């Protein structure tokens, strides 16, 4: 109920179904008084780009919040990573308006509330080290009732206007060049003897925010503690000392166009495989699409390929990722079936999936692989050299904001989505590592 | 210097590289969708190269669970049918792309996007199989098997000087394979708007606004009911309070105007259940006592533990 | 050698003959997916003269197919390309070409 209407939710129709059913209710729980009875009872960091870190002078721009929710707007200095919180860092320096609350390496109560539609506002002091925070017109005060708000933070690499959203909110700001129109400087501000950002320049101050979209990064040495090794037969070992332990994503660096074998030695339940370079799925998951052919009508026709990312899972599991033009699957001497051998012409990470449950958990290297992945393509015994890399999938990165995106009418009348005016890239790619930049 | 430029440069891996790419936009008419799918398109113009580069249409489908569909954000270049979040359809030369994969299964016109093209795509409900009909013609299905999570909708990708008709509801020309339209979830409440697909940007002189994220069905989920246990102290007043319901659903038809008779009619207000609870026999009234036997059930179950404080009438 | 898919037809019956320069518009890339040439991005259209033999081998045998007006894609096999030499600095050794020609005119 063929094809009736009434393929709905209860919560989400009108009130006219509901009339007669919530009425009989009431009658029954009036038997029921009758017979005497009653019912008693994540992120997107907006910030402005670094090349506009301003470090020597004094610096407004004027926040309007519009829907409640974490709003912390101010300023930071560009280390702010978007991956961690903010404020909880000696680097971000921020107001959170809701809850009346400053951010500094944890909590601080500060200045009051905002209705939804008003323009906030922060100050910078360099020369006195003092930041000042405003909201509609009204210097925003302490707990003590003191207009400055943070005092003596170091003038270091310059400070950087930041927005951190939360769920399902909106945030507006502004950034100079609307001299006439700016809302709260006005009042507080040019009298004061202050300037915005943009009252000299003649663009728009390009914006970067973090990506939903998880993308591989390298190692760094200052990681939470994960140390990847460099051994040497040619093993990279590893060790996840933390108490932190999600999951870790583990990709080897350079794929493999469409014969060498590949060992990745378990210590502890662990996940092997071939990552195609769009792999951006960061869950505790198992998830990724046939293709079938057509021979005019079909009627043979059916495999082509499915992939995407690679399946597999006493003493060590010493599993062997095989190759070749197809993939394979052995381990620990034995042959683990059910092979995914298809792959046309493609690129293909060699890749682990794991949560630490101890320290020392991986190691990696019928002849050897090296030599069918590097340059010289003899080179028969098996070596590692310095391009390689044990990437970790990081959940966000920041994004450039791309200052025009197309000039676009959508209409109604057959609906006219149109797009006229053309707008080219400037779009490199990386090439051994693939991922497409610009 | 023809040494370096003949070691270091075909190989195309050592340093970088560079072109320029046309800016994708891919857009979407605001229906998720957890009957079938079915939409149409019809192309006004093309304009094939306002641009040093070949101009895309690429026309089909895309799961919702994931997906930031973001121009140069998202995969190599900007495009559609590149992650395994999308289904894409459509080249002069119309084979598909899904996954960035280019497979070259034919039609019988080998035709262009044209400016005079009807594009018919359908989305079969839980046998997933997606296939595209170009102007009523089967085009040698392709596509089987997916993974079912995530909402879908049409997501029509485009960058050059074009322009194409939905037609959604101002249906033109629709072939019913399968069969149910997509003005099938316009019904309740909703309305019909495309979108530029989930912007981060909204463009403006001043700023453009700023988006947290999201908070992300027709299959009914209540909360259960037979299984709950009644004693039998109060099946007693279950069973009289079922009573007190049969006799509140004579008064009803009493108040709305009918009259008891042997025929179970309604077109000509003949009623033959307005005598008692129990002589009504249990093959009628039952559907009144388990009614109130499991709204007890829930009673007793929503943690309002109403007691025995009065006399049951 | 060459094998063609029609990504735009011409008419099919106007295809070039001997003695005739054929203006084309050609935008080829290499197997691997990047590009290395194309006469769109220069805006000059490329002419040669059929029968003089000057282009490559797989370029003249797919514009003696090609009709006025059709665009198609000469995959050439890499013995029909520059081969085992290869051009050098372009073209790597034994490397396939996908073409992307779009005839126009005949002379």
């Amino acid at each position: 109920q063929r094809r009736n209407p009434r393929l709905v939710p209860y919560a989400l129709l009108d009130d006219r179904t509901k009339k007669s059913n919530k009425d009989s209710l009431r009658e029954a729980v009036r038997t029921l008084l009758g017979y005497g009875y009653n019912l008693e009872a994540r992120f997107r960091i907006f910030r402005a780009e670094k090349t506009y870190a301003v470090k020597a002078g004094r610096w407004y721009f004027e926040f309007e919040a519009v829907t409640a929710g974490d709003m912390r707007v101010g300023w930071s200095r560009p280390g702010c990573q978007p991956d961690q919180e903010l404020g909880s860092d000696e680097r971000a320096f921020a107001f959170d308006g809701f809850k009346a609350q400053r951010w500094h390496q944890g909590n601080e109560h500060y200045g009051r509330s905002w209705q939804a539609g008003d323009v906030v506002g922060c100050m910078v002091d360099m020369t006195e080290h003092t930041m000042m925070f405003t909201l509609n017109g009204e210097i925003l005060l302490d707990d003590s009732g003191s207009e400055l708000a943070f005092k003596d933070f170091d003038v270091g690499d310059g400070f950087i206007p930041v927005c951190s959203l939360g769920v399902a909110q909106v945030g507006r700001m502004n950034f100079g060049k609307d001299v006439s129109t700016l809302k709260y400087f006005t009042i507080c501000g040019l009298q004061e003897g202050y300037e915005p950002f943009a009252v000299n320049t003649n663009r728009d101050i390009t914006m970067w925010l973090s990506k939903r979209l998880p993308q591989f990064l390298q190692v760094p040495s200052s990681h939470e503690h994960i140390e990847v090794t460099r051994i040497d037969v040619t093993q990279k070992s590893f060790g996840s000392q933390n108490s932190s332990t999600d999951i870790m994503f583990y990709r080897l660096s350079m794929p493999i166009e469409c014969t060498y074998y590949y060992s990745v030695r378990i210590f502890p339940n662990v996940w092997v495989g071939w990552i195609t370079s769009d792999f951006h799925q960061y869950d505790t998951a198992f998830d990724l699409v046939t293709v079938t052919l057509g021979d005019e009508k079909g009627k043979v026709h059916e495999s082509i390929k499915r992939s995407n990312y690679m399946v597999c899972a006493n003493n060590n599991g010493l599993e062997i990722g095989c190759v070749v033009g197809l993939l394979t699957f052995t381990a620990n001497g034995k042959d683990l079936s059910t092979y995914y051998q298809v792959e046309p012409s493609t690129k293909l990470f060699p890749a682990v999936f794991a949560q630490a449950t101890s320290p020392n958990v991986f190691q990696f290297e019928a002849g050897l692989f090296k030599s069918e992945h590097k340059n010289p393509v003899p080179q028969c015994p098996p070596r590692l050299h310095v391009q390689f890399l044990s990437h970790v999938l990081w959940s966000r990165m920041p994004n450039q904001f791309l200052k025009v995106d197309v000039s676009r009418i959508s209409e109604r009348q057959g609906w006219l989505v149109q797009c006229l005016e053309p707008l080219q890239f400037m779009s490199l790619h990386i090439p051994e590592e693939n991922r497409s930049v610009d | 210097q023809h040494l370096i430029c003949d070691n270091l440069l075909p190989g195309r891996d050592l340093l970088l590289q560079t072109r320029l790419v046309n800016h994708v936009s891919s857009m979407r008419p605001n229906i998720f969708l957890g009957k079938k799918w079915y939409y149409e398109l019809m192309v006004d113009h093309t304009e094939p190269f306002v641009t040093a580069e070949a101009t895309h249409l690429r026309v089909g489908w895309a799961s919702t669970e994931g997906y930031s569909p973001y121009p140069g954000g998202g995969e190599e270049w900007g495009g559609n049918g590149v992650g395994d979040d999308l289904f894409s359809y459509g080249f002069d030369g119309l084979h598909l792309w899904s996954g960035c994969i280019a497979r070259t299964v034919s039609s019988p016109n080998q035709h262009l996007l044209r400016t005079d093209d009807v594009i018919s795509c359908c989305l079969d409900l839980s046998a997933p199989s997606i296939s595209f009909r170009i102007n009523g013609q089967p085009v040698q299905g392709m596509f089987e098997n997916f993974n079912i999570d995530g909402l879908f909708f049409p997501v029509v990708s485009f960058s050059a000087g074009i322009k194409v008709r939905f037609l959604l509801g101002e249906f033109k020309f629709l072939p019913p394979p399968g069969y149910a339209p997509c003005y099938e979830a316009v019904l309740p409440k909703e309305k019909l708007k495309v979108e530029h697909s989930r912007e981060y940007k909204q463009e403006r002189t001043y700023t453009r606004d700023l988006l947290g994220p999201t908070v992300s069905a027709f299959t009914p989920i209540p909360v259960d009911t037979s299984q709950i246990v009644l004693p039998p102290h109060l099946e007693r007043i279950r069973e009289k309070l079922a009573e007190n319901i049969h006799e509140l659903w004579v008064m009803n038809k009493i108040e709305l105007g009918w009259q008891y008779g042997p025929v179970r009619d309604d077109n000509k207000r003949q009623h033959p259940c307005l005598v008692e609870f129990s002589k009504l026999p249990e093959q009628e009234r039952n559907y009144n006592l388990q009614m109130s036997l499991e709204t007890l059930k829930t009673l007793l179950a929503l943690g309002c533990h109403v007691g025995i404080s009065d006399e049951h009438a | 050698g060459v094998e063609i898919e029609t990504i735009s037809p011409g008419d099919g019956r106007t295809f070039p003959k001997k003695g005739q320069t054929c203006v084309v518009h050609y935008t080829g890339m290499l197997q691997n997916g990047k590009k290395f040439d194309s006469s769109r991005d220069r805006n000059k259209p490329f002419k040669f003269r059929i029968g003089k033999q000057e282009v490559i081998k797989g370029f003249e045998e797919g514009a003696a197919q090609m009709s006025l007006g059709q665009r198609a894609k000469l995959t050439c096999t890499p013995d029909v390309a520059y081969g085992a030499t290869g051009h050098p600095g372009v073209i790597p050794p034994n490397a396939t070409l996908i073409f992307d020609v779009e005839l126009l005119n005949l002379e």
